[PDB]
């Protein structure tokens, strides 16, 4: 969830600084003498066990790829029967084997998982 | 046996069914894995149980009807030539076809051939024949089980190579 | 297994898990570091109460986020895990988490001038480098009857 | 390298390697494989920019991510933002000739890919086309009957040819690459939507959207594989 | 009447086989290759290096075949009696030259393909085939060179202007690598190797990446090799790599890359860099400066251009490069399959016997060069093409 700065002037990527003074977090510049406040207090994240990818490839021609599967679930959103469907396009060993749904009218998606902890995808 | 026939065919269409809701499981997320084994392995591992464990009952079954004066049977039980894995798939159901211990893998994208839509591991879709020699493989089938046939013509050279080698 | 005890299924598990290598890293759903400045209060709403329990230390905080289900699934409780983290680091690094009631499992880090290296590598040690439970060597372990 | 491969289905025999040491690595074609001897990719390149295709030079990721990224024999040319009417073109002016038959072209729909190959050595094989529609109901392939008369009168006069079906857009040539991107009926019946004991089972279409059908499933073997009567019937080595 | 619309059957399948295999026959891979060698590649052979320092060779025709005799000489040549007199089924070459100063024509002979465009067999009846002695089921395909039936077995190869990542096993400081074999249909067959290389194993401290481009003796850094391409602030530079705001994690991956070419700031250095790389202590800048543009503009990528104005166009594609590896170090995409037989090519008559007559032109054109630098002041040997063929 970190957003990623750069530099105003030059395009150059910033780095956190700390204003020693009145406790607060700066990004400069290395390159310029740039300087601005910043947005979160966060600035690294690694998650060991990502969701990021599961759903990609989902396109707006993703209805006239033929070789996907196709079902008549229902969706949450259009109450539509037309999807497509696939699993996890994380390439991982270790995956479950769910699966992700596209409305195709609506371009909802949603998935079989039970213990859906997912709001986004 | 015309009745022998359908029972095999039963058993065989049950099998798929114990695959189909391993399956609908597993894609709700409901299946576990058990201590260190991933859900895929689990997954498979129970679906290659079964389809294996169907070609056994439709063997058996086969053995079974077939009579004391069946000839394949009296080489067997004169130990001769032949055993019973010969029977079945002879005569009830050549079965799961595999290359380095696992299902037919996915070559193309997601898939074994692009005559299946992507993610189906179903039986058929994986190697699974379920036709015996007598009645015929399909196309599909016949290409998996060929799959499968080179890994042991290689196999087989490899271990002759490497057999001949130690005993020097 | 112990001549008594070899059809405890039970006294397997404990087997099991005394052997079988553990990381912080099999347990750790992910880590992050934020700029916290103030050691006495926090910018993470969420953790008041870990903070609120305390009858020098860097502004830059790492934070780890643990899995219930894999700390139980190998018999850890946050205290071994934070006791493992600190007799790691020792007076180097500054460490307190959240108790076992608490419903989220945190581990929130300081050291005690550039400090956000020294956090990155620090990480890196933790995940891989500190031994919870077991063995080395041992991958994984299985029960059979 | 020496495992039969998925991908060689169609294109190379399943059955037919030496054995030994070349077990695997010796190869044969299959019956109705060919490969390309190569063909000038500038006319491709010139059509692409005149519709719509975006240089390389104008492109701006940030501010086209929809973009859908065209490759040529393996160059990055640059990024089009409806694919799908390049593509229907595209086929179509293959299945008339203005495109020669034996370029493939590929578009990958999820990773937002087109990427055509216009060089020599690639091994592809035929299939008939399958479409919609048809006015009526289903979908059908391309080739019917009164086409399977005019290919008979011909053989029977010793014009209408093999070629004659590749520019009528009735079969088009497929190669490994672009085998990717379609699905393929086994048999024409399973377009069309109490069995014999004793023939084999078939697992029928769970599918409304081949864009294929084979021509005949026995021509996956080569040629030694193809004197063998009822190979379907033995065990495989 | 029987519908002319209505749909085939599985039975109608053998009518349309049928149909291919009587305008194909059963070897058209071989003939297809040969007529278009024969036809157009090389033709094309001649068009490269045409010109010497003057000298400039144009049109080939093709002779039918013919045999260079024992006494009372040259004469047309069946492929039966080069069987029966341990023949090789030939016709020669010749090339239209000109001298222009600045300080027909035979040149061999090409052995032909039975039933090529060139044999006299593709041409004849049944009838003209029995006349001949040639069995009408025979079908060609291949060459008789010294009396002997010799074919040419395709071979397998991977294809060349592909990206292919790879991870590496365990003891290795580089954990994943991407790679293409840049090539040409024109220019030579010239087989540059990049490589990309994710440096430091899953979760190593600053995993960087570097390149290794052709002479320089040192992996490169990419944002460098950017740089020396003229895209120099570090967002430019990410954008050509990452077409994805949001994807916070490929970015964070790309952070240790942008420490490792913080020192070089603009394009000049950039080259520099690379150019000191490349060269001698000694060497003046200027002089490594070009030796590091010439070896970006010619010998990096060079399926993409070889020519002046082409940076972005290469930009792009290192930087589609570097997608790719990084999406398979994320785990988002497998290792590429490297036996994907759509990733192959197999090399048949033609392409084999261009390999060849490239090879040899290219020798036949270099001893023109040498009736030339020692003349103080048609010449030229024949046999070097034609036994380099038939050898
Ligand atoms: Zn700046
Ligand atoms: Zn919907």
């Amino acid at each position: 969830m970190t957003t990623f700065r750069f530099c105003r002037d030059c395009n150059n990527m910033l780095y956190p600084r700390e204003d020693k003074e009145n406790n607060r977090l700066l990004f400069e510049c290395r390159t310029c003498s740039y300087v601005e406040e910043a947005g979160s207090p966060l600035v690294y994240r690694h998650e060991l066990i990502t969701n990021i990818g599961e759903t990609a490839g989902v396109v707006q021609d993703i209805g006239s790829d033929p070789t996907l599967p196709r079902s008549d679930r229902e969706c949450p959103k259009c109450h539509s029967r037309e999807n497509v469907f696939f699993q996890s396009q994380q390439r991982r060993k270790d995956t479950s084997m769910v699966l992700f749904f596209v409305c195709l009218s609506c371009s909802h998606i949603f998935t079989s998982d039970q213990k859906n902890k997912r709001t986004q995808f | 046996d015309g009745p022998t026939m359908r029972e095999i065919t039963e058993t065989i269409a049950e099998a798929k069914k114990k695959v189909l809701d391993v399956t609908k499981e597993a894609q709700a997320n409901l299946l576990t894995a058990k201590h260190g084994m991933t859900l895929r392995e689990s997954f498979e591992d129970n679906v290659v149980r079964f389809l294996n464990e169907a070609r056994d009952k439709a063997g058996r079954l086969a053995e079974v009807n077939l009579k004391d004066l069946n000839n394949v049977k009296q080489m067997v039980m004169a130990g001769s030539k032949g055993s019973f894995i010969n029977i079945a798939q002879m005569s009830a159901c050549v079965g799961q076809q595999s290359v380095e211990g696992k299902r037919i893998a996915f070559g193309f994208v997601d898939r074994t051939l692009p005559h299946f839509s992507k993610d189906d591991y179903s039986p058929e879709s994986k190697g699974f024949v379920e036709n015996s020699y007598l009645r015929g493989l399909t196309p599909q089938e016949f290409f998996f089980h060929a799959m499968g046939g080179r890994e042991g013509l290689i196999d087989t050279a490899v271990k002759t190579a490497e057999t001949g080698y130690i005993q020097r | 297994l112990e001549p008594g005890h070899a059809a405890d299924q039970e006294q397997a598990k404990l087997i099991r898990s005394a052997i079988e290598h553990t990381t912080l890293k099999s347990v750790t759903i992910a880590s992050e570091i934020y700029y916290d400045p103030d050691p006495r209060s926090t910018v993470i709403p969420e953790d008041e109460e870990i903070i609120q329990l305390h009858l020098q230390q860097s502004p830059w905080l790492l934070r780890l986020e643990l899995d219930r289900a894999a700390m139980n699934d190998k018999d850890l409780t946050m205290g071994q895990v934070g006791e493992r983290i600190k007799q790691t680091f020792k007076n180097d690094l500054f460490v307190i988490w959240s108790e076992d009631n608490d419903e989220k499992l945190i581990i929130r880090c300081r050291v005690v001038a550039e400090e956000d290296h020294m956090l990155k590598k620090i990480e890196n040690t933790m995940l891989e480098n500190i031994t919870l439970r077991g063995v080395e060597n041992i991958e994984r372990v299985v029960m059979m009857k | 390298p020496r495992q039969l491969h998925n991908t060689h289905w169609g294109l190379v025999c399943p059955a037919e390697t030496p054995e030994g040491q070349a077990c695997g690595l010796v190869k044969n074609l299959s019956l109705m494989s060919c490969i390309s001897v190569g063909t000038d990719p500038m006319p491709i390149i010139t059509f692409l920019s005149e519709w719509g295709m975006e240089p390389l030079e104008d492109y701006v990721p940030h501010q086209s991510p929809d973009a859908t990224r065209v490759f040529v024999n393996g160059v990055w040319h640059g990024v089009h933002r409806n694919p799908a009417r390049l593509m229907e073109t595209l086929r179509t002016l293959r299945r008339k000739g203005d495109i020669n038959p034996e370029v493939s072209m590929i578009r990958d729909i999820r990773e937002k890919e087109l990427k055509i190959f216009t060089d020599a050595g690639r091994v592809y094989r035929p299939l008939f086309i399958v479409e919609d529609d048809e006015s009526l109901g289903h979908k059908e392939l391309k080739v019917r009957k009164g086409h399977i008369a005019k290919l008979m009168a011909t053989e029977y006069q010793d014009e209408y040819t093999w070629s004659s079906l590749l520019n009528e857009g009735l079969v088009e040539y497929i190669d490994a690459e672009e085998e990717e991107s379609i699905l393929i009926a086994m048999q024409p019946e399973d377009l069309e939507p109490d069995v014999d004991p004793a023939k084999r089972i078939r697992v029928s279409h769970h599918a409304t959207t081949f864009t294929h059908c084979e021509i005949h499933p026995s021509m996956i073997l080569g040629v030694a594989a193809s004197i063998i009567p009822f190979p379907d019937h033995n065990q495989s080595p | 009447f029987e519908d002319e619309s209505a749909p085939i059957t599985a039975e109608d399948s053998w009518a349309v086989i049928s149909a291919f295999f009587r305008e194909k026959g059963l070897v058209s891979q071989q003939l297809d290759s040969f007529n278009q060698f024969v036809d157009y590649t090389l033709q094309d052979i001649i068009c490269e290096d045409s010109t010497l320092i003057e000298i400039s060779f144009g049109k080939i025709y093709v002779t039918k075949p013919m045999v260079n005799e024992s006494d009372g000489v040259t004469h047309a040549l069946y492929p039966q009696e080069a069987r029966l007199r341990n023949l090789t089924y030939s016709s020669g070459l010749f090339v239209d030259v000109k001298k222009r100063t600045y300080e027909k024509v035979f040149i061999g002979r090409l052995p032909i393909m039975l039933r090529s465009k060139n044999c006299y067999l593709s041409e004849a009846t049944e009838s003209d085939l029995y006349k001949l002695k040639e069995c009408p089921f025979d079908m060609g395909g291949y060459f008789i060179i010294n009396g002997s039936e010799k074919v040419l077995i395709a071979q397998e190869r991977s294809a060349g202007n592909i990206v292919q990542v790879f991870k590496k096993a365990a003891p290795s400081p580089i954990s994943h690598v991407a790679e293409i074999r840049s090539a040409l249909e024109k220019g030579s067959r010239f087989i540059s190797t990049l490589q990309v290389k994710l440096y430091g194993r899953e979760g190593s401290s600053a995993r960087t990446i570097k390149a290794t481009l052709p002479y320089i003796k040192q992996d490169i850094p990419i944002v460098i090799i950017f740089r020396a391409l003229g895209i120099i602030p570090d967002g430019e530079i990410l954008e050509h790599i990452c077409y994805d705001v949001n994807d916070w994690q490929m970015l964070e991956m790309l952070k240790p890359c942008v420490e490792d070419g913080f020192v070089i700031q603009d394009r000049e250095t950039a080259l520099d860099f690379i150019g000191r790389r490349g060269t001698a202590l000694g060497i003046k800048k200027e002089k490594r400066i070009q030796y590091a543009k010439d070896i970006l503009q010619k010998e990096f990528l060079p399926h993409i251009t070889q020519l002046e104005g082409f940076e972005s166009r290469k930009a792009f594609f290192l930087g589609y490069m570097i997608n790719r590896l990084l999406l398979c170090a994320l785990d988002r995409k497998d290792q590429d399959d490297r036996d994907h037989f759509g990733k192959k090519r197999l090399d048949l008559a033609g392409p084999l016997l261009a390999q060849l007559f490239k090879t040899l032109f290219k020798k036949l054109t270099k001893d023109i060069f040498r009736y030339m630098q020692r003349t103080v002041e048609l010449a030229i040997n024949a046999k070097t093409i034609t036994s380099g063929l038939k050898y």
